[PDB]
């Protein structure tokens, strides 16, 4: 007996409605509520129910420092309640916007008081208004219309308010309508009062179907404070970051900070969040305080100038290109802009994951490339154009020698240092004329005492003592001994299949020092020849530096 | 027609999946194939009491597109219905005959209604751009593709179907698997396409719409290779001797004595060490050795099948299936003769494996993928054609068994 027709809801399977008792209240408490009531009662919202019903749930009646408004906590009902479709979890991003010639912003008021609830779920939404002192039975009143507060309310409304604007829809085709929670924003690219004329009508189909919508003396205004944004006729921004300045962190405050440094990371090209995040690893409460790194100092003093200028982005032309441009900030880090136009920019970001203990810049360029491609998936329906600082003969030659399957976009180089490039190649067979050192390294797990040793074909023998460390820090150790000790060209062999595994991936970056260290010493060397051979399996020089080591 | 009654198993929830993001090219391609099938009662739009969802996914199997649904959420949760109860069993001759052919037969199940309470488990989601809209919303009306309780619900019209060919050549085998049929024969290639093209027309005048054979008796597990050098070096001696080290774990009886012989002493890695005849001897005997097949290896039908796949450069992947390390019942090796990418090999070899394993076990194995997870969820369309999906994890550890397996 509604136009709207409504959704069928059903309790989950093995479960009754709600039967939480109502708390008494103040006789003005009282008094806001039976007045409350009486009018959504004329309005049909709410409807007074017999004796039978046995169900209720809590209602409140707070104020704000005035008109009182109703307050139910469904907790228990919607315990009860079956599961939806979930709602829109993501919102759209200004930055994949089409530029429209006009833009309106309408709010649907008293959105969720104007859809019917299903007749055979209504039972299950009796509340009660307390009489003063119990001297008198409550009055009970039962629902008719969605819940504020009610598990079923976002969807069911959501989906109501897309059948009742498929009529309209229809007979404008040109009238772009978004939905999210009680908004609808229109925009036509129409004559100011043409669209002026079609918001109108939307606004008499929309009051036809019940739902309120407002006029033209009351409608918002650019720029719009959306979500966190502010949106412009012709730019959008975030909304202004407030970095705080304090002696002392807590882990809440540096969460709050790289949230809020996340989050000008979309337009604000530069932002590191790295140093500060590492603070937050094994976090374990968040009033533990975290002394500030010298380095998380500087990453967030950088941060502040990069905030100080002010920033925009563009909307977004189907018509023009898609560019992404790639560009290493430190070691480890990356930053991003995407434009149709050469200084228009869409939108920034940033990538710095390491994703494990050593990485090398080939494959965290094409990470952040993988990174790009999706986001540029889900904001724009495609992949962009590509302009990285690698050339075709680096990324080729990594691609090809490394173990997993990649796949490389189109892209042009662009020659604006840093450029991305490989440090050093191992070499593929060994060196003749250069002397082989083999290697070895032990460490007592109780003591935690070790040693790293070489035996060479030139008859060379070498034990450095290690105080604190483990059989695998060792056998890079010996490793780095071996490059530590010889010429511009060496042969290294070595039984330790943890250190190969390390090496051969040929990393530039670590977050172990001694990796760096020979990261460093196989710069400096002209030819490195990694081998590997079974332990204790009598091969020359395997065994004795074995023996070397073990005495 | 009458449904056949579908339950989950008890205690047992629909599918709950999320929908990846999809290009508008493939967002526009699911709306017109979705329009068409809601005109044609294949399916319904459904409201927001429907909190079930599949992906769905536009590829080409080729200038139109078509709907794949990964099902293998509610496949896992369908299991007792397709399984166990209305299973299709196994013949294990299709893999002793010497050739096959696959036979896309997935369009029968279109004719034949799913039962009204189940429909609610197939609701899936064509997505919006930017989260600009709602996605639309569907469910299934008739037995859905990728679905197994569809060829099982249809077992007993394909068998009546099936019943006068199989009569007239008592020789061949069909097995189906999902919506593909198997068809293998010892005849003569033209003769053997013959009877797979009668067989096409007989399915066609009974109403069910038919769309590179298969040989499986070429199929084996590979042996260990062991190179041939005319001057052996230290480093290729070690090389030797640790590539034997390793096979020692699945073949017993490899020496390396007289071949760790030859390296006594601390020499140069380009040293050039002379191959003693006695230690040729060793290298020949474990030649022979690894010519030999392993003993002990036995399928066992109620443990996962693994497959590895290893980037061997150059077009190759070389992949290996198992149940329990280091019992293959199946190596191999792919060749992309290829306008070719890593993704594309790897998307190929991964179909070629599972068609493989389809014609050997009667399931699809799980995947070990050398590639990052997220480049895989995004490319891995563009080169799929199968209408299943297997399931798959992704190694981040390197194969120092790379060369091992090369
Ligand atoms: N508040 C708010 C808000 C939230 C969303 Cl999700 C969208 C929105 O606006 C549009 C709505 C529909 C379309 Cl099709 C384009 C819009 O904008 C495109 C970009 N733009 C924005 C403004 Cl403000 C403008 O004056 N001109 C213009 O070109 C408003």
């Amino acid at each position: 007996i509604s136009p709207i027709e409504t959704v069928p809801v059903k309790l989950k399977p093995g479960m009754d409605g709600p039967k939480v008792k109502q708390w008494p209240l103040t006789e003005e408490k009282i008094k806001a509520l039976v007045e409350i009531c009486t009018e959504m009662e004329k309005e049909g919202k709410i409807s007074k129910i017999g004796p039978e019903n046995p169900y209720n749930t809590p209602v409140f009646a707070i104020k704000k420092k005035t008109k009182w408004r109703k307050l139910v906590d469904f907790r228990e009902l919607n315990k009860r309640t079956q599961d939806f479709w979930e709602v829109q979890l993501g919102i759209p991003h200004p930055a994949g916007l089409k530029k429209k010639k006009s833009v309106t912003v309408l709010d649907v008021g008293d959105a969720y008081f104007s859809v019917p609830l299903d007749e055979d779920f209504r039972k299950y939404t009796a509340f009660t208004i307390p009489s003063i002192n119990n001297e008198t039975p409550g009055i009970r009143y039962q629902y008719n219309v969605l819940p504020q507060g009610w598990k079923g309310s976002p969807a069911i409304f959501q989906s109501s308010m897309t059948k009742i604007l498929e009529p309209f829809a229809a007979q404008n085709p040109d009238i772009v309508i978004y939905q999210y929670m009680d908004d609808l924003y229109v925009g036509s690219d129409l004559e100011i009062g043409q669209h002026r004329t079609k918001i109108e009508e939307l606004r008499q189909h929309l009051l036809r179907w019940g739902l309120t919508t407002p006029d033209k003396k009351h409608q918002k205004e650019p720029p719009f404070l959306w979500m966190g944004y502010e949106l412009h006729p012709d730019k959008w921004t975030v909304q202004p970051i407030v970095l705080p300045e304090k002696d002392s962190w807590t882990v809440n405050d540096i969460q709050k900070l790289v949230g809020k440094l996340n989050w000008a990371s979309q337009i604000y090209p530069g932002i590191k969040v790295r140093q500060l995040s590492k603070l937050l690893r094994g976090t374990k409460a968040l009033t533990e305080v975290i002394p500030l790194t010298e380095e998380a100092e500087l990453e967030l003093a950088e941060n502040r100038e990069i905030l100080k200028e002010p920033v925009h982005g563009v909307y977004y032309d189907p018509s023009k290109d898609l560019i992404a441009e790639i560009q290493k900030q430190g070691q480890g880090q990356w930053t991003y802009q995407i434009y149709q136009e050469p200084f228009k920019n869409l939108k920034t970001g940033k990538y710095a994951r390491m994703r494990g203990a050593h990485t090398n810049d080939v494959k965290q360029l094409t990470e952040a490339v993988q990174k790009i491609t999706t986001e540029s998936i889900v904001i724009w329906g495609k992949t962009p154009k590509f302009k990285l600082p690698i050339q075709k003969e680096t990324w080729e030659t990594w691609w090809t020698e490394y173990w997993q399957a990649t796949w490389i976009p189109e892209w042009e180089f662009v020659n604006t240092p840093p450029l991305v490039k490989l440090w050093y190649q191992l070499e593929k067979e060994p060196i003749v004329g250069a002397e082989t050192f083999y290697v070895d390294g032990a460490a007592n797990r109780e003591t935690k005492l070790g040693k790293a040793g070489y035996v060479t074909n030139k008859g060379r023998q070498k034990v450095v003592p290690l105080t604190n460390t483990t059989n695998q820090k060792t056998e890079l150790q010996a490793i780095y001994l071996a490059l530590q000790d010889s010429g511009l060209e060496v042969n290294i062999v070595t039984d330790s299949q943890y250190a190969l595994g390390i090496i051969q991936a040929q990393p530039d970056k670590s977050e172990s020092e001694l990796v760096n260290q020979i990261i460093e010493q196989l710069i400096k060397k002209e030819k490195v020849y990694l081998a590997w051979v079974p332990a204790h399996k009598g091969i020359g020089g395997n065994e004795q530096v074995d023996k070397l080591v073990s005495a | 027609i009458e449904t056949v009654p579908v339950k989950l198993k008890p205690g047992m929830d629909g599918p709950k999946v999320k929908q990846w993001p999809l290009t508008e090219e493939k967002i526009k391609a699911l709306v017109e194939i979705c329009t068409e099938m809601e005109k044609e009662g294949k399916i319904s739009k459904i409201g927001p009491e429907n909190p079930y969802n599949t992906p769905v996914f536009a590829i080409k199997k080729s200038t139109k597109w078509r709907k794949l649904v990964d099902f293998r959420e509610l496949n896992k949760r369908t299991q007792d219905f397709w399984e166990v109860q209305l299973g299709i069993p196994h013949p294990a001759g299709l893999k002793k005959k010497k050739s096959v052919t696959v036979l896309d037969v997935g369009d029968a199940y279109f004719s034949v209604p799913l039962d009204e309470d189940f429909r609610k488990y197939t609701a899936f989601t064509i997505p919006s751009i930017n989260n600009e809209t709602p996605g639309i919303r569907y469910q299934y009306n008739v037995l859905p593709q990728g679905w197994k309780g569809s060829p099982a619900i249809f077992q007993s019209s394909m068998t009546k179907i099936l019943e006068p060919f199989k009569k007239q050549n008592p020789d061949i085998v069909i097995y189906q698997y999902m919506d593909d049929l198997y068809v293998g024969s010892d005849l003569e290639i033209g003769q053997h396409r013959t009877k797979i093209e009668e067989l096409r027309q007989h399915l066609l005048r009974w109403g069910l719409t038919t769309p590179y054979e298969l040989h499986p008796d070429k199929w084996t597990v590979q042996p260990i290779v062991l190179p041939e050098k005319d001057s052996w070096t230290v480093n290729d001696i070690q090389k030797l001797v640790g590539k034997l080290n390793w096979a020692s774990q699945i073949y017993p009886g490899i020496k390396v004595r007289q071949l760790s012989k030859l390296l006594r002493g601390t020499k140069a890695l380009t040293e050039v060490i002379p191959l003693t005849e006695e230690a040729e001897l060793e290298l020949a005997e474990n030649r022979e050795i690894l010519k030999e097949p392993v003993h002990g290896v036995y399928y066992d039908p109620s443990k996962d099948l693994i497959a590895e796949i290893q980037k061997q450069g150059q077009g190759q992947w070389t992949y290996q299936i198992y149940q329990e390390p280091f019992k293959n019942l199946k190596t191999g090796k792919y060749a992309r003769m290829r306008h070719t990418n890593d993704v594309k090999q790897l998307t190929e070899a991964v179909q070629k494996i599972t068609t493989e394993s389809i014609v050997i076990w009667g399931k699809t194995p799980k995947f070990k993928l050398p590639i990052q997870k997220e480049t895989w969820e995004t490319w891995w369309t563009e080169y799929w054609q199968a209408t299943w999906i297997p399931e798959w994890e992704f190694v981040n550890t390197p194969p120092l068994v790379k060369l091992w397996y090369q």
